[PDB]
């Protein structure tokens, strides 16, 4: 051949049990509102209700894990203190 | 740390821990090519393993056709 | 491959100035001996004889 | 064939994390002076500044590990008492 690849340096990202089909706290979907929102509108009044990203690469609706930070703290799908390394998908 | 505090600065220490994780996983996978290496598509590979929220969203993770020796390398790594 | 798979951590640098070997030659089959110095020259002779410096 | 090898008895040497590209104490290179020397000359005045070799097969600039022996004892990349099994590369 005329051009042959010798080296490569991809960077491979990884995700924990974010469950893109079901938030593990309320069980609705990674997106598509939560149990404490249901209707898209439901008097949105600014604020938000997107997705929260932890340091342990787990994902839930911002609302669900914010209200779960009262029941406990260590992210439910492991035993590491839940962090907020992101906001939104 | 000796200025803003231990807030958005401890986020950089987490990113350096991520760098450590990536280099370690890379060397481990080069070692396991010795055990595997079924095809010769993994001649020289340098794969890095990072975390979603840790790094700024690179993009929407494009899915365009990839080169075959890289195809075999990515298949072995996966 | 074994030393990099099981005992990952060391680097097996290659050398020639140490060791020995038993070269099985072949009227009987007399086994010779090479101390890691004449192995390469004898192998090149096996691949093709009539060589020089 | 006329000559066939039956036995072999190579002896395989091994090296720990000597890092031939970077002394692990000061981070400059296995050779090429240290942080406490920088310039090749810098008033060499006899003495030295070569590569110290431990029993745990680790390598650093003789000076870096002699100065690290004022901070700790067990070789940095392990928990075995650092020895001086060699001097120079
Ligand atoms: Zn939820
Ligand atoms: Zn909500
Ligand atoms: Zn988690
Ligand atoms: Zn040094
Ligand atoms: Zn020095
Ligand atoms: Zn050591």
């Amino acid at each position: 051949k005329r051009f042959e690849v010798k080296k490569w340096n991809a960077v491979a990202l990884w995700a924990w049990d974010i469950v893109v089909d079901n938030c593990a706290i309320c069980r609705n979907h990674i997106m598509d509102l939560c149990i404490e929102c249901q209707a898209n509108q439901a008097s949105a009044t600014s604020e938000e209700c997107t997705v929260a990203w932890g340091v342990c690469n787990h994902a839930f609706h911002f609302h669900c894990i914010s209200r779960w930070l009262k029941t406990r703290q260590v992210c439910p799908l492991d035993n590491r203190e839940w962090e907020f390394q992101k906001y939104g998908h | 740390k000796t200025e803003c505090g231990c807030q958005f600065t401890s986020k950089l220490e987490g990113m350096f821990r991520d760098m450590s994780i990536s280099n370690t996983t890379m060397d481990e996978f080069r070692q396991h090519l010795q055990a595997t290496g079924v095809s010769l598509g993994g001649v020289d590979l340098t794969v890095r393993v990072l975390t979603t929220g840790y790094w700024p969203t690179q993009s929407a993770t494009p899915k365009c056709n990839i080169p075959p020796a890289p195809r075999h390398a990515f298949e072995i790594f996966r | 491959r074994f030393y990099l798979a099981k005992h990952s951590g060391r680097q097996l640098t290659l050398q020639h100035h140490m060791g020995s070997a038993d070269l099985n030659a072949t009227t009987r089959k007399h086994i010779l001996q090479v101390s890691t110095f004449q192995m390469t020259i004898l192998m090149l002779f096996n691949n093709r004889e009539k060589y020089t410096f």
